[PDB]
C-alpha cells in the first residue's frame, strides 16, 4: 500500500520474538565469536611488535596512555 | 495611488509598497493580450522586463531616465531566471543554446 | 571566425535529463548538514543548507569571518572560512548538491500517468514499487537459465533459483536494481525486435500501443539521454534565497518550506551512510532506504503518496512541483500577473471639454508617476544643482516645478486601463491634461469602447517609458488611431446618450414655431436668429445652403440650392465639413443616423477629418442638450385609458376558460396554456396601446384646427432618439409589466396587472424579485462564461499573425446573403465588405470585367455591384490561404481601427479571439453554451447520419440491433455497408439513390462528417453561418473573418492515409505535411507525395498540441508538459507569442516582427 | 501636439515599420547627434521624428543611406590614425 510505515511493521512482523533462553544462545555465539577474532589478533607478530612499538612513544611522550589501551583485565 | 519607484519583493523582485506607498499596478494577462492586438512590442517588452521583474534592468533605467537617454537595456526577467533553478532543482536539465 | 565562449544574446532552450555528473558541474559544495544557522549569532553554520562557502556571502562584498572587508578585495578565497568576497546577490545563483547514499528513483518520472520508467522498460507500475520497497526481486539480465529478463520473483523463489544456478543469473531489488535495469537496457537492439512485430500481428490493441512505444524509444535515442538519469545519484539543492530564512519584527523568523523537506533528505541521506559503515541488518537498512526514498519524494513533487505536512502547521508544505504547478501552471505569466512600477489609479470621472486624444490626469498622480523625469528635466536647465537637490526640491513642491511637469507631459502619452480588458480598446493612449484634484477625467465618446459607467468603476494610468513606447502608444494605441471596432468597421466612438438627445431635439420638427416659413441667406444667420432667441430650434424653413461633392477625381465640386429643412438642421450643418452632402444632416439625426454619419464621414473624407468631426458632435451635443432642458417628471410616462377595461376583457377570458375546466371541456394542461396565452395577448394590447398614445398623442394646430405629430413628450424622445429606453423598459414603465416565472421555470398564470407609474402591491414585487435574482446570476455567472471562453479562443489561436504578402490561390468560400426564409436576414453588401475577390466577376454579359480579379472591395466597389444586379461574389478567406505558418494580408481583409488593407505584421489570432469573446455578455440550443459547443465541435447528442458515398442504397441483413445499409455505386465498387440502428426512424429513400452527404435521417450532424463527406469549405461555411446567427439574433455584430481564423485553427491538422516519407495514421499538421509533399512532389522522389485527410479538431483539443513547451507548459498541466519533453530532449526554439512573453523579449509579431525576421534569417545561416 | 499619425501612415504603408524608423530618427534627435529637420514647435522628439515623417525629408531608406554616407565620412579622419597602426606587422 506504499506507506513506509506499513512495509515496515509488517516487514519486522516475520522475526519471531526470542525466547529467554534463546538469548543467551545468541549471546553465547558472540562471546565465541569475538573471542575468535581475539585469539586470531593474537596470533600476529606484526600486532604484538606494533603495540610495543606504540608503547615506546607513549613513554617517550609522543602520545598519550588514553589514546593506546582502555585498560586490561582489572 | 500612485508609484515611481518604491520597495521590492525578497523572493520574486517586484513592485511592492512597503511604505504604505503603494506597490505599482498589477498588470494581467488579458492586458498582455490587448498589447498584443496592438502592434505595441517595446510597450510589452518594458511592461514585464524593466518596469517591474528585471532587478538590472529598472536602475540602468533609471540612471538612463534622468541622463535624457530613452532606452531600456533589458535583460532577463528575475521570474524566469528563478523558474530556471526550480527546474534545474529537479532531475531537468535546461540550457540555453547557439548564439 | 570563433562562435563565442562567453554571454552574447540566446537563441532557443533545450530540455534534457541531468546526469551525476552534470548536477556536480553546478554543485559549488556538498551540504553535509542539516544545520542553517548558528542559533546565535545568526551566521549560516558551514556546510549547511545555509552556507556562505558552499553559496555565497551574507552581506555584499564581505567575508563571513569578517578578514577581508574591502570592496577592493574581490576574488579572494579567505584563508581562514572559503568564501569569495562578492555582491550577495550570487546567493541567488549558486547552486548545490547531495551525494545519496542508495539510488533513488525521481517521483517524476515514476508516477506521472504514463509512467516513464514502466513503459520504457515496457514494465508496469505496481512491479516497479512493489521493487523500489524492497518488496520482491526482479531478475536482471537472465542470460540462458530459467527465467525471464523482466521476471518478478518472491523470496523463497529467488532463493531456490540461486541454489539451482549460483552464477550466470542475476536478480536485484529497489533502487539500484531499476538503475540496472536501465543501464543494462540497449535500445537500439530491442527497436529492431519491434519493429519486425509491429509487420506480423494485425491487431488495434497490439500496435497502438506498439506504435506508441516505439515512437518513445527511437525519440529517447536520438534524445542523448541515458536511461541511468532518471535515477538519481546526486540531488541539486536549490540556492539559499530562493527559500530564505529572512528575520521579521519582535525577532521570530519565517522560511520556506523545502528547508523542512531539503533538511530531511540530508538527515535520512546520512544516517544511512552511518547505517553502511555499522554494519545494521537488512531489515532496518532496507527501512532506511525507504524512508529516503519517500522523502526525496516530497521534496519534489508532494502528494503523489502521503502529503507530508510541515512542522507545527498541519498544511502540507509546498513543494518544488507545487512551485512551478498553480493556477494556472506557471503564475510567472499566468494570472495575475505580476507587478509593475510607474503606474496609478483611481476613480474616473467625466470632463466634457476634453478632446478625444487626450484625459485629465490628477496632479499629484502625475508629479509621482514621472519622478524620475522630472528630476532629469530639473538639472537639464539647471534650476536644480543636483539630483538631489532636484528630489528635495519636487518634495518641497516648490512652486517652479508645476511648469517643468507641463513639459514633460505635453507630447508624452500615458495609458489607460479599465478593470475588466477584453478587446484591444480596454487600453487606449492619451495625451496628459494637468487637472486639479484626484480624480481621472475620461473623454466621453470613449466610455463606450471601455464600457465604463462612472457609478464609481476605477481605472488605472502606466507610463511608457522608452521612446519606442512613446512612439508605439501615439501611433499604434493612441485613442485617435482606433476610432473603429476592430471586431466590425462600424465606429466605436459613437455617441452614447446625452449627445444624441441633443442632436435629436436639434435636427426635428414642431407644426407651429417661431420663424415658421421665412428664409435665410445661411447657417451664420440661423445661429444668429436662434440665439437670440427670434427663431424656434425646430421650425421648417427654407435657408441658402452650399454643400459639396467630391464626385469628381478627387476633387471637391460646390453647389448651392434652396433646401427645405429646419433651424436646428441649419445650425447643425455648419459642423459638417466640405463634400458631405446636406442630405445627411436633414433627417431626424436618431442614434442609428447620427452613427452612419461619422462612418460615411471616415470612409470618406479619412482619418482626421473624422476625428475633428466627432469632438464637434460632442461639444455640440452637450450645449444644445443642456439648452433644451430636457428632463423627466411623474406626468412624462402617460398609461392608457383603456388599460383598466383591457384587464377586465382579458380577465373575462380566464374565467371563461375555468369554466370550460370546472365542466371538463378542456383539460387542465389545455387550460394553462390557454390563460397563458389570453394574457400575453393582454400584454402586447396594453404595450400597443400605450406606444400609439405615448408617440404621436402631441395634437397641435397650424392656422387651422388640429394636426398630428411625433410626441415631444421627454421620455419618448429618449427612447426614439436611442439614447436610453428602450420599449421594452418603456412597457414596464405605463403599460403593465410581463407574467412573471416561478423558480422552476414555468409561468405563472396571474401576471403583474400594474407597473412602476402605479405601485406594485406586495404579490407581484415577491413575484418580481426571481426574475431579478436570475438575471442577476445569470449575468454573473455568464460574465464567467465569456471570459473562460476568450481564453480558449485566444489559446487556440495567438501564434497566428499576418506573415506573407500574397500567397497566390484562386482559393476562396462563396459570399452570398443569409437569405433565411424570407427576404435578407444579413445582406451580400455586409458579408463582402473589406475582403478580396478570389476571380474576377461578370455583369449579365461578360468580356466586361467590372472588379479586376483580387482587389480589395469598398464602399464604391460595393454600390457599384449593387447598381448591376449581382447575387453571388467568391471571396478569399483565411481558411484557405496558401501560406504555411500564418495567413496571407491578401487574404485576410482590409478590417482594423483604419480602412486600410491588414498590414504586415499585425497579430490577427489575438484581435480575431477578443472580438468574439467581448459580446459573450450579451448573449444568452440557444445562447452562449451553444457557442462553445460549435467551437468544441462536440457530436450532438441525437445525430444524423449523412450517405458515405453516392450511388443507389438499399436494406440489407435484418434487426440485430443495427438494420445495415447497403450502398450501390454505379461504377465504382459496392463494398459500403454501415450498420445504422433501424429503431431511430429513417428519412432516407430505400428506393432512391443519394448523393454522398445526403440526407440519411433528420437530426443534428457533426461537423466531423461535413468536413469529410462534404469538404473543407463547406464545414467552414457551417460553423460561420450557425455561429452567427446566434450572435445576431442577440444584435452582435461581427464579421465573419475573426471566425474564419477560429476555424483555420480548428483543422489545423489531419491524419495522413498514404504512405512513402511518414507514418500511415499519423495526426499531423496540415502546414508541415503540405510544405512536405510540395517538396516532395519535385527532386527527392519524383513524387512519393502522401495523401492526407484534413481533420476538425475542438478549439480546446487543437490547442493541446503547440511545438513551443514553454507555451504548453504554461496553461497545461505543467508536470506532464515538463516530462513529456524533458525525456525527448525536445529543444524550444521561441518564435511564438507566449514562450517570448515569459522570457521576456519582444513578441515576434508588431514591432518586434522586424527583431525576429531580421534574428531568423541570421538563423541557419553562415 | 500630433493627434493622428494618418498622414505618415500613408509616406510608409506598414504603419509598424512607421514606429521603427520613427524611433530611429527620435533618438538621432534626443542622443544630441543631430538637429530637427524641420520647424520644432516644443514638440518633443517622438513627435519631431513624425513631423519628419509627414514631410517625406526622413524614412528608413534617407537614414540608412545617411549613416552609410557618415561611415565614411568619420573613415576619411581617421585614415592615418588607423593605417599608423601598421604596428600590427
Ligand atoms: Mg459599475
Ligand atoms: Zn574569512
Ligand atoms: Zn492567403
Amino acid at each position: 500500500t506504499t506507506d513506509p510505515v506499513r512495509m515496515y511493521m509488517r516487514e519486522m512482523g516475520t522475526v519471531e520474538l526470542l525466547t529467554r533462553e534463546g538469548e543467551i544462545d545468541i549471546a553465547k555465539r558472540i562471546e565465541d565469536g569475538i573471542n575468535q577474532v581475539q585469539c586470531s589478533v593474537a596470533e600476529y607478530p606484526e600486532a604484538i611488535t606494533y603495540l610495543l612499538e606504540q608503547y615506546d612513544r607513549v613513554e617517550a611522550e609522543e602520545a598519550r596512555l588514553s589514546d593506546l589501551i582502555t585498560g586490561f583485565v582489572d | 495611488h500612485a508609484r515611481s519607484t518604491g520597495s521590492y519583493s525578497l523572493v520574486t523582485q517586484q513592485p511592492l509598497g512597503g511604505k504604505a506607498q503603494f506597490g505599482g499596478q498589477r498588470f494581467g494577462e488579458m492586458e498582455v493580450w490587448a498589447l498584443e492586438a496592438y502592434g505595441a512590442a517595446y510597450t510589452l517588452q518594458e511592461m514585464l522586463t524593466v518596469k517591474s521583474d528585471d532587478v538590472n534592468g529598472r536602475t540602468k533605467m533609471y540612471k538612463n531616465i534622468v541622463d535624457g537617454n530613452h532606452q531600456m537595456e533589458p535583460g532577463m526577467p528575475e521570474s524566469f531566471n528563478v523558474l530556471l533553478k526550480e527546474i534545474r532543482s529537479l532531475g531537468i536539465n535546461i540550457e540555453l543554446e547557439d548564439e | 571566425l570563433k562562435a563565442q565562449t562567453k554571454t552574447e544574446e540566446f537563441d532557443a532552450i533545450k530540455i534534457a535529463l541531468a546526469s551525476p555528473d552534470m548536477i556536480r558541474s553546478w554543485s559549488f559544495g556538498e551540504v553535509k548538514k542539516p544545520e542553517t544557522i548558528n542559533y546565535r549569532t545568526f551566521k549560516p553554520e558551514r556546510d549547511g543548507l545555509f552556507c556562505a562557502r558552499i553559496f555565497g556571502p551574507v552581506k555584499d562584498y564581505e567575508c563571513l569571518c569578517g578578514k577581508y572587508k574591502r570592496l577592493k578585495h574581490r576574488g579572494v578565497i579567505c584563508e581562514k572560512c572559503g568564501v569569495e568576497v562578492t555582491q550577495t546577490k550570487v546567493r541567488r545563483e549558486r547552486m548545490g548538491h547531495i551525494e545519496l547514499a542508495s539510488p533513488t528513483a525521481h517521483i517524476w518520472f515514476l508516477k506521472s500517468l504514463p509512467s516513464r520508467i514502466g513503459l520504457l522498460l515496457d514494465m508496469p507500475l505496481r512491479d516497479i514499487e512493489r521493487v523500489l520497497y524492497f518488496e520482491s526481486y526482479v531478475v536482471i539480465e537472465g542470460g540462458m537459465t530459467n527465467l525471464e529478463r523482466q521476471q518478478i520473483l518472491t523470496e523463497e523463489q529467488y532463493l531456490d533459483a540461486l541454489e539451482e544456478f549460483g552464477d550466470e543469473f542475476d536478480a536485484k531489488m529497489g533502487a539500484e536494481a531499476i538503475q540496472a535495469l536501465l543501464k543494462s537496457m540497449d535500445l537500439e537492439q530491442e527497436c529492431e525486435q519491434l519493429r519486425e512485430e509491429l509487420n506480423e500481428t494485425n491487431s488495434e490493441t497490439k500496435r497502438k500501443k506498439l506504435t506508441k512505444r516505439i515512437k518513445l524509444l527511437e525519440a529517447f535515442v536520438q534524445s542523448g539521454n541515458k536511461p541511468e538519469w532518471m535515477i538519481l545519484t546526486v540531488l541539486p539543492v536549490l540556492p539559499p534565497d530562493l527559500r530564505p530564512l529572512v528575520p521579521l519584527d519582535g525577532g521570530r523568523f519565517a522560511t520556506s518550506d523545502l528547508n523542512d523537506l531539503y533538511r530531511r533528505v540530508i538527515n535520512r541521506n546520512n544516517r544511512l551512510k552511518r547505517l553502511l559503515d555499522l554494519a545494521a541488518p537488512d531489515i532496518i537498512v532496507r527501512n532506511e532506504k525507504r524512508m529516503l526514498q519517500e522523502a526525496v519524494d516530497a521534496l519534489l513533487d508532494n502528494g503523489r503518496r502521503g502529503r507530508a505536512i510541515t512542522g507545527s502547521n498541519k498544511r502540507p508544505l509546498k513543494s518544488l512541483a507545487d512551485m512551478i504547478k498553480g493556477k494556472q501552471g506557471r503564475f510567472r505569466q499566468n494570472l495575475l500577473g505580476k507587478r509593475v512600477d510607474y503606474s496609478g489609479r483611481s476613480v474616473i470621472t467625466v470632463g466634457p471639454y476634453l478632446r478625444l486624444h487626450q484625459c485629465g490626469l490628477p496632479k499629484k498622480m502625475a508629479l509621482e508617476l514621472f519622478k524620475p523625469f522630472i528630476y532629469g528635466k530639473l538639472e537639464l536647465r539647471g534650476l536644480a544643482t543636483t539630483i538631489k537637490a532636484a528630489k528635495k526640491m519636487v518634495e518641497r513642491e516648490e512652486a517652479v516645478v508645476w511648469d517643468i511637469l507641463d513639459e514633460v507631459i505635453r507630447e508624452h502619452p500615458v495609458l489607460l486601463n479599465r478593470a475588466p480588458t477584453l478587446h484591444r480598446l480596454g487600453i487606449q493612449a492619451f495625451e496628459p491634461v494637468l487637472i486639479e484634484g484626484k480624480a481621472i477625467q475620461l473623454h466621453p465618446l470613449v466610455c463606450a469602447a471601455y464600457n465604463a459607467d462612472f457609478d464609481g468603476d476605477q481605472m488605472a494610468v502606466h507610463v511608457p517609458l522608452t521612446l519606442e513606447a512613446q512612439l508605439e502608444a501615439r501611433a499604434l494605441m493612441m485613442s485617435t488611431n482606433n476610432i473603429l471596432s476592430p471586431a466590425n468597421g462600424e465606429p466605436i466612438i459613437v455617441p452614447s446618450q446625452d449627445v444624441v438627445l441633443g442632436l435629436y431635439y436639434m435636427t426635428r420638427d414642431c407644426v407651429n414655431a417661431k420663424g415658421e416659413g421665412m428664409v435665410l441667406t445661411g447657417p451664420k444667420e440661423a445661429e444668429r436668429l436662434y440665439r437670440s432667441g427670434l427663431a424656434s430650434l425646430h421650425a421648417r424653413v427654407k435657408v441658402r445652403i452650399t454643400e459639396y461633392e467630391k464626385d469628381a477625381n478627387g476633387e471637391l465640386v460646390a453647389k448651392t440650392s434652396l433646401k427645405d429643412t429646419t433651424v436646428g438642421r441649419a445650425i447643425l450643418w455648419m459642423i459638417v465639413p466640405k463634400g458631405l452632402p446636406y442630405s445627411i444632416v436633414n433627417q431626424a439625426l436618431g442614434k442609428k443616423a447620427i452613427s452612419k454619419m461619422l462612418n460615411t464621414c471616415y470612409r470618406i473624407l479619412g482619418l482626421k477629418p473624422t476625428v475633428i468631426f466627432a469632438d464637434q458632435i460632442m461639444y455640440t451635443g452637450f450645449a444644445y442638450a443642456a439648452r433644451s432642458g430636457a428632463s423627466v417628471g411623474i406626468d412624462d410616462m402617460v398609461i392608457p385609458e383603456k388599460k383598466h377595461e383591457i384587464i377586465s376583457e382579458a380577465e373575462a377570458e380566464v374565467a371563461e376558460i375555468q369554466e370550460q375546466f370546472q365542466s371538463g371541456l378542456v383539460t387542465a394542461g389545455e387550460r394553462y396554456n390557454k390563460v397563458i396565452d389570453i394574457w400575453a395577448a393582454a400584454n402586447d394590447r396594453v404595450s400597443k396601446a400605450m406606444m400609439d398614445n405615448l408617440q404621436t398623442e402631441t395634437v397641435i394646430n397650424r392656422d387651422g384646427q388640429e394636426e398630428k405629430q411625433v410626441s415631444f413628450n421627454s421620455i419618448y424622445m429618449m427612447a426614439d432618439s436611442g439614447a436610453r429606453g428602450s420599449a421594452a423598459q418603456i412597457r414596464q414603465l405605463a403599460g403593465m409589466r410581463g407574467l412573471m416565472a416561478k423558480p422552476d421555470g414555468s409561468i405563472i398564470e396571474t401576471p403583474i396587472t400594474a407597473n412602476f407609474r402605479e405601485g406594485l402591491n406586495v404579490l407581484q414585487y415577491f413575484i418580481s424579485t426571481h426574475g431579478a435574482r436570475k438575471g442577476l446570476a445569470d449575468t454573473a455567472l455568464k460574465t464567467a462564461n465569456s471570459g473562460y471562453l476568450t481564453r480558449r479562443l485566444v489559446d487556440v489561436a495567438q501564434d497566428l499573425v499576418v506573415t506573407e504578402d500574397d500567397c497566390g490561390t484562386h482559393e476562396g468560400i462563396m459570399m452570398t446573403p443569409v437569405i433565411e426564409g424570407g427576404d435578407v436576414k444579413e445582406p451580400l453588401r455586409d458579408r463582402v465588405l473589406g475582403r478580396v475577390t478570389a476571380e474576377d466577376v461578370l455583369k449579365p454579359g461578360t468580356a466586361d470585367i467590372l472588379v479586376p480579379r483580387n482587389t480589395l472591395l469598398h464602399e464604391q466597389w460595393c454600390d457599384l455591384l449593387e447598381e448591376n444586379s449581382v447575387d453571388a461574389v467568391k471571396v478569399r478567406s483565411v481558411v484557405s490561404c496558401d501560406t504555411d505558418f500564418g495567413v496571407c494580408a491578401h487574404c485576410y481583409g482590409r478590417d482594423l481601427a483604419r480602412g486600410h488593407i491588414i498590414n504586415k505584421g499585425e497579430a490577427i489570432g489575438v484581435i480575431a479571439a477578443q472580438s468574439i469573446g467581448e459580446p459573450g455578455t450579451q448573449l444568452t440550443t440557444g445562447g452562449l453554451p451553444r457557442v462553445a459547443d460549435l467551437f468544441e465541435a462536440r457530436r450532438p447528442k441525437e445525430p444524423a447520419i449523412l450517405a458515405e458515398i453516392s450511388g443507389i442504397v438499399s436494406f440489407g441483413k435484418e434487426t440485430k440491433g443495427k438494420r445495415r445499409l447497403v450502398i450501390t455505386p454505379v461504377d465504382g465498387s459496392d463494398p459500403y455497408e454501415e450498420m445504422i440502428p433501424k429503431w431511430r426512424q429513417l428519412n432516407v429513400f430505400e428506393g432512391e439513390r443519394v448523393e454522398r452527404g445526403d440526407v440519411i435521417s433528420d437530426g443534428p450532424e457533426a461537423p466531423h462528417d461535413i468536413l469529410r463527406l462534404r469538404g473543407v469549405h463547406a464545414v467552414t461555411r457551417y460553423i460561420v453561418n450557425e455561429v452567427q446567427d446566434v450572435y445576431r439574433l442577440q444584435g452582435v455584430k461581427i464579421n465573419d473573418k475573426h471566425i474564419e481564423v477560429i476555424v483555420r485553427q480548428m483543422l489545423r491538422k489531419a491524419t495522413i492515409v498514404n504512405a512513402g516519407s511518414s507514418d500511415f495514421l499519423e495526426g499531423e499538421q496540415v502546414e508541415y505535411s503540405r510544405v512536405k509533399i510540395a517538396n516532395r512532389e519535385l527532386e527527392a522522389n519524383g513524387k512519393v507525395g502522401a495523401t492526407y485527410s484534413r481533420d476538425l479538431l475542438g478549439i480546446t483539443k487543437a490547442s493541446l498540441a503547440t511545438e513551443s513547451f514553454i507555451s504548453a507548459a504554461s496553461f497545461q498541466e505543467t508536470t506532464r508538459v515538463l516530462t513529456e519533453a524533458a525525456v525527448a530532449g525536445k529543444r524550444d526554439e521561441l518564435r511564438g507569442l507566449k514562450e517570448n512573453v515569459i522570457v521576456g523579449r519582444l513578441i515576434p509579431a508588431g514591432t518586434g516582427y522586424a527583431y525576429h525576421q531580421d534574428r531568423m534569417r541570421r538563423r541557419a545561416a553562415g | 501636439a500630433r493627434v493622428t499619425v494618418q498622414d505618415a501612415v500613408e509616406k510608409i504603408g506598414n504603419r509598424f515599420d512607421l514606429v521603427l524608423v520613427a524611433a530611429r530618427r527620435a533618438r538621432q534627435m534626443q542622443v544630441g547627434g543631430k538637429d530637427p529637420l524641420v520647424p520644432e514647435e516644443n514638440d518633443k522628439t517622438t513627435v519631431i521624428a513624425l513631423r519628419e515623417i509627414e514631410e517625406g525629408l526622413i524614412n528608413n531608406q534617407i537614414l540608412d543611406v545617411r549613416e552609410r554616407q557618415e561611415q565614411q565620412e568619420q573613415e576619411a579622419a581617421e585614415l592615418q590614425a588607423v593605417t599608423a597602426i601598421a604596428e600590427g606587422r
